[PDB]
């Protein structure tokens, strides 16, 4: 059949389209793994930056 | 060109983990050699922090050990990270291998 | 009539001069975050009432 | 906007995303602290130093 | 100007790893050299005295300075060896100049 | 010039000029291909070509007159042109083809001789035109399931399925005397146009055409026409833009002038004063572009065409293109909106006070239809020159940054990626 | 990276002038000679480095009888230089012929470049 | 890398045996229902493998109206998989259609290596 007519995806699309209603729900859930990424990536580091710290055994000699 | 296209060192970068072309239907199973490469990444930096505490002489070596774990401070992570690690790291490799097995990735041309 | 500029233009300095002090400062609004754990600089660490 | 604000730039939300993890790990630790320290009341040491004080 | 920029990164890489190997050999030199090497870092303004014992691992050059030394001596050497690679792909996209400072496309052997 | 509207139950609009050899006369209705549905899509071009039939213009010829018609989305336009002092023949002809007598026209003979014709004109547009039909599939995408979707040519499948009955139905809901304007350009008077439709008691159709339930839609879509056996990839890309009755309306016509036209093989279009050429000219990435902003009674489309034999960098094109359009938002300078203004009068200018009285008639009734009146060119001018750099920036900020899009292409697009890597091009995000 | 414009605006300035072109002329030229690129049969202008867009695009304007001749005196000069040894003293190259054949082509790209820069970032009288 | 040559010598002696191709051929119509191939869209030619030269050259030989509709299947079937469904039961492919349609240019390019190579390594008569 003809190119110009467009299958139906009638399933799949959202009533009102509200340009800032996928753009506010999904950009939220990116900001949000983003903020929890930064966190989780630092106190990994400053995890690993401790060990070479003084330890247990030569603070008690101080 | 963009810059990541014409530079020596962001070429490389760009064609294998930004424009390098893949099949569209492959599946979950094709996600296990990113994984042992962050296995490796893991099991190497563990390493070299408590090889900061440690010794490798035969009436001291034991006694090292424990002393990461009761001593130093964050060493308990830092070893079951490391001893559990390895088995996660072997337990990756079977389904990698076992995929390649299936989907018949060893066969010509590869 | 001409404009002053080593191919980078001062047209794009004060025009990206609230930018480049805010996304320029977007790396120490991540000293907020950078900085802590330590009891480097717990003057400023704890000082929030939050913190 | 909400969006010409909330994130239109990324120096706009990687400095909030940055000022936000900051002030994240004080208020969930000082949370987490007080839920392990009151499910296990009783067994403490702090506790313990408190019913020998005689 | 690339090329010789990757170079500059070799040439602090060497320094340091050389520094760190000298005083795993613990003489009067080697003790004495990582004193007063590391005491430097103690005029840096409101970060001075916490990376000195940060460094030292206590209060002083003593046996976890010397543990620490050991295992970062053996990994920079395999820093530079992947530097060295960078280094060569520099190179390897306009090739080497002459002593006569002009061009070289017109008269090349193998 | 100088416009002249009345209602004596007829809308007449004229625009005289002393200095031209001809005159022009016709009738333009309200109602184009946006104005159809799926099943009698191409009615309208049928009726463009049975006014130009042989034997209709054969008994044009022997008077001196010649014909004209133009099919459009909003609105569709039927000539009669003359010399000077023939303008009374012209009105007559134009009574026996529409007022009465549009019977003769639709005979059997003359409507399988037509439609033959027309069939052949759809197939070789489908298989030659590749800038024009790509533009096709952008509006039928862009607008799926709306009107302002159909092709104004029609479309083989349907085209076939089209009976005289057909083209009778949509006649008596259309070409309505509420839905029509007379209109006379060149040297004629405008009291001696209305002088002589009094004395003849003139009525097409009296009104109330149909409602149109749907309004216009853009939705962010993509259609793909691929063929490996053509030599060059044409594209088109667009955002939402303005309607006629927008505010925006200059302001978005000065924003395409500010990226404008490139042909590769004229050497003084290689040095306008462009900053996206100094990209696109280091590896030639493409043969031409336009920039376009169209504008109709319930949406617009914003926007560039593309045509290049470069199948490897296609991907480095779309790229470039895109971050210029960024620096709208960002960064623009006021020597950039200053070059716009000035070619963008000379682009008016010429479009506007070109010679042929044809042109300035389908002008001339389109605008009235839809306004009540005509804009002077020496108020246009002014609007113009009293836009500046925060009013592209407010403009840009709610049209173009962080917007979607649609896509439509043809050829050797194999190098044309995803959606969503083209969708990002449009925030910047390093700022 | 001296801009050739500026070579010549602060040389033509020593040479028109009395006093300072019998001070500085008499210095540069045994300047020349202990620098001992003719003996290799070299002229200056050959020595400049090319690896630019402005001493690209001079190269492509310059005439072919000219560009075959360069490419010869650069190919015997690296074959010179692989024995260590210098030429016979009657193929060296004589002070009439180092003659600056590349500087008017020069000139007038970097004229251009500068003309496309002023032009591309200038703001407008109104 | 069973030669397809090899493959036709067996079957052909299993089909035109009576006993035989009454206890392998139910065996086999079972065998290909239960591959599911036919429900991607899918004929067993366009699952054999292509990465050899055998294979590109009865491809390039190929007619071009069948070559643009295997295209067709194998994007057809790509996306049909990524989604984890299956075709509606009206586009599946029916025994009917299950043709060898690339077997016959396979066996021309195979009877043609084997030639060449049997050439290229003979010993003489005399
Ligand atoms: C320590 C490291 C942990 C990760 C290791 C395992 C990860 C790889 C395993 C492969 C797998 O995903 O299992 C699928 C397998 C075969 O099936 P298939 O390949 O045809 O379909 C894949 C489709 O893309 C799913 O993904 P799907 O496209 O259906 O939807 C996305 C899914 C995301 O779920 C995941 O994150 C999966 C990791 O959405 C959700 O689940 C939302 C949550 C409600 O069928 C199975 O379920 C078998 C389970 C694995 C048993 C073997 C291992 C035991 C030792
Ligand atoms: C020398 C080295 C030898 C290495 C051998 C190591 C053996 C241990 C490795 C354990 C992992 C083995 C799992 C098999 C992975 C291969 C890929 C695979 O089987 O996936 C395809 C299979 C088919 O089902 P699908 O619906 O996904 O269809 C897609 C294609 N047909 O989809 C499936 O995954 C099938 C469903 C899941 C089966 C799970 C059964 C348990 C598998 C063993 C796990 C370990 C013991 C419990
Ligand atoms: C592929 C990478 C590695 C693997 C698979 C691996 C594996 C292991 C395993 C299984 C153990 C014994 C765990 C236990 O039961 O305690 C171990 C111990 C150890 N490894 Fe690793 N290792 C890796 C990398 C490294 C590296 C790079 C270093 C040094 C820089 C290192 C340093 C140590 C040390 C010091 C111990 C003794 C302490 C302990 O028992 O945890 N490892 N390694
Ligand atoms: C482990 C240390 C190094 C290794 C293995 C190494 C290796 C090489 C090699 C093989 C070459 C090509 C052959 C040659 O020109 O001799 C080269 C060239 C060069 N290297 Fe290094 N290099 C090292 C350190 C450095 C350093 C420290 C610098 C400068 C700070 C440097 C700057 C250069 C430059 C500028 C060239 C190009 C010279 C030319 O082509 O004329 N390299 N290097
Ligand atoms: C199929 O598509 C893919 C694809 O999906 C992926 C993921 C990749 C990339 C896959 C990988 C597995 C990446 C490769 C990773 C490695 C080879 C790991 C090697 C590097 C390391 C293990 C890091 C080593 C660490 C150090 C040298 C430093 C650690 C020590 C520290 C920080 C202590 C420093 C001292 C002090 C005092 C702070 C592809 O190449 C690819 O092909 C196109
Ligand atoms: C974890 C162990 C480390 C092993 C991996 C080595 C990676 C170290 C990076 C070293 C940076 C070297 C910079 C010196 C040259 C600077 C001059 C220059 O202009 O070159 C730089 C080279 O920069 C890089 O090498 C980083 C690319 C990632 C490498 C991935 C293989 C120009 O390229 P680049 O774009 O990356 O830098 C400017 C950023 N806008």
């Amino acid at each position: 059949k003809s190119t110009y007519r467009t299958p139906n995806f009638d399933d799949v699309l959202k009533e009102n389209n509200d340009a800032d209603k996928g753009r506010s729900y999904a950009y939220f859930m990116v900001g949000a793994m983003g903020l929890l990424s930064s966190a989780g990536a630092k106190s990994t580091v400053e995890t690993f930056i401790s060990s070479m710290t003084a330890t247990a055994d030569v603070l008690a000699m101080a | 060109m963009a810059f990541r296209k014409s530079n020596v060192y962001l070429s490389l970068v760009n064609s294998y983990i930004i424009d390098s072309p893949q099949p569209s239907s492959i599946n979950y199973w094709w996600n296990m050699g990113s994984l042992l490469g962050l296995c490796l990444v893991i099991q190497i930096v563990t390493g070299i922090f408590m090889a900061m505490h440690y010794s490798s002489n035969i009436e001291l070596a034991f006694s090292s050990v424990e002393h990461i774990m009761r001593d130093v401070h964050n060493g308990y992570i830092l070893r079951y990270l490391h001893a559990n690690g390895a088995s996660f790291f072997f337990m990756v490799m079977f389904m990698h291998m076992a995929k390649g097995l299936y989907y018949g990735s060893y066969r010509s041309p590869r | 009539t001409g404009l002053h500029f080593g191919r980078l233009s001062l047209r794009s300095l004060t025009a990206y001069a609230p930018n480049l002090m805010l996304w320029g400062g977007a790396s120490m609004l991540g000293l907020f975050v950078f900085t802590e754990g330590w009891p480097k600089f717990q003057d400023t660490l704890y000082k929030k009432i939050p913190l | 906007s909400l969006y010409k604000t909330f994130f239109k730039r990324n120096a706009v939300f990687v400095g909030t995303i940055f000022a936000g993890a900051f002030v994240f790990q004080t208020v969930f630790d000082t949370a987490i602290t007080s839920w392990y320290e009151n499910h296990n009341k009783g067994k403490l040491w702090k506790d313990v130093k408190a019913r020998i004080a005689a | 100007v690339t090329l010789w920029n990757v170079g500059v990164i070799i040439f602090i890489l060497t320094i340091a790893t050389a520094f760190l190997g000298y005083c795993c050999v613990y003489g009067q030199m080697s003790h004495w050299g990582a004193t007063v090497i590391t005491n430097l870092f103690s005029a840096i303004p409101f970060v001075g005295n916490d990376i000195v014992s940060w460094l030292w691992g206590g209060f002083s050059v003593s046996n976890p300075t010397i543990q620490r030394f050991f295992a970062l001596h053996y990994l920079v050497p395999f820093i530079i060896a992947a530097m060295v690679i960078m280094h060569l792909m520099a190179l390897h996209i306009h090739g080497s100049s002459n002593p006569l400072g002009i061009t070289g496309n017109l008269d090349r052997i193998p | 010039a100088e416009v002249t509207q009345l209602s004596n139950g007829i809308v007449v609009a004229t625009e005289h000029n002393p200095s031209a050899h001809t005159a022009s006369v016709g009738v333009v209705f309200g109602s184009g291909a946006a104005n159809e549905n799926p099943y009698n899509n191409g009615v309208s071009n049928l009726w463009k070509n049975i006014f130009l039939s042989k034997e209709n213009s054969a008994v044009a010829a022997k008077e001196g007159l010649a014909l004209s018609s133009n099919i459009s989305r909003d609105f569709q336009s039927y000539i009669v042109s003359s010399l000077p002092g023939s303008t009374d023949k012209s009105l007559d002809f134009l009574n026996q083809s529409f007022i009465q007598q549009k019977a003769n026209l639709l005979s059997s003979s003359n409507f399988e001789a037509t439609k033959k014709s027309v069939l052949k004109q759809v197939q070789d547009f489908e298989e030659n035109d590749h800038p024009n039909r790509v533009l096709e599939h952008l509006h039928s995408t862009a607008f799926q399931n709306t009107p302002l979707s159909l092709p104004t040519r029609g479309t083989l499948e349907s085209l076939e399925n089209l009976v005289v009955a057909d083209l009778e139905s949509f006649a008596n809901n259309h070409f309505l005397n509420s839905n029509a304007v007379v209109v006379g350009t060149g040297n004629i008077k405008h009291e001696d146009l209305v002088n002589s439709i009094e004395s003849k008691n003139l009525s097409l159709q009296t009104g109330t055409k149909p409602v149109l339930k749907k309004k216009a839609a853009f939705l962010g879509s993509e259609v793909r026409l691929r063929d490996d056996t053509l030599p060059k990839a044409w594209i088109s890309l667009a955002v939402e833009g303005e309607p006629v009755n927008s505010p925006n309306y200059f302001v978005a016509k000065l924003a395409a002038q500010i990226f404008g036209s490139y042909n590769a093989f004229e050497p003084a279009s290689r040095l306008q004063g462009i900053k996206l050429l100094d990209n696109i000219q280091e590896y030639q990435l493409c043969d031409n572009f336009n920039h376009f902003s169209l504008s109709y009674k319930d949406s617009g489309l914003w926007g560039f065409s593309t045509a290049t034999r470069n199948v490897t960098m296609i991907d480095d094109l779309i790229h470039f293109t895109l971050k210029q359009w960024n620096r709208l938002t960002i960064s623009v300078t006021d020597t950039e909106v200053e070059r716009a203004k000035s070619l963008l009068k000379l682009q008016l200018g010429q479009l506007y006070e070109s010679g042929n009285p044809v042109n300035d008639a389908n002008l001339l009734g389109a605008e009235v239809l839809i306004k009540g009146s005509k804009l002077s060119l020496g108020e246009a001018f002014k609007k113009i020159d009293a836009i500046t750099v925060k009013d592209v920036k407010a403009w840009a900020g709610k049209r173009l940054w962080d917007q979607d899009i649609a896509i439509a292409g043809t050829g050797q697009i194999e190098g044309l990626l995803d959606y969503m890597r083209i969708r990002s091009d449009m925030s910047m995000m390093r700022w | 990276p001296q801009s050739f414009t500026s070579i010549a605006r602060i040389g033509d300035y020593i040479l028109k002038s009395p006093v300072l072109s019998k001070l500085c002329v008499p210095v540069a030229n045994q300047f020349i000679n202990l620098a001992g690129y003719k003996k290799l049969g070299l002229k200056f202008d050959d020595l400049i480095a090319e690896e630019n867009p402005i001493m690209q695009t001079a190269l492509r304007r310059l005439p072919e009888d000219e560009s075959y001749a360069r490419a010869y005196r650069i190919i015997r000069a690296h074959q010179t230089e692989l024995t260590h040894h210098l030429l016979p003293r009657n193929e060296w190259i004589k002070a009439q012929e180092d003659v600056p054949y590349l500087l008017p082509y020069i000139l007038e790209a970097e004229a251009a470049a500068k003309e496309k820069d002023e032009l591309d970032n200038i703001e407008v009288s109104k």
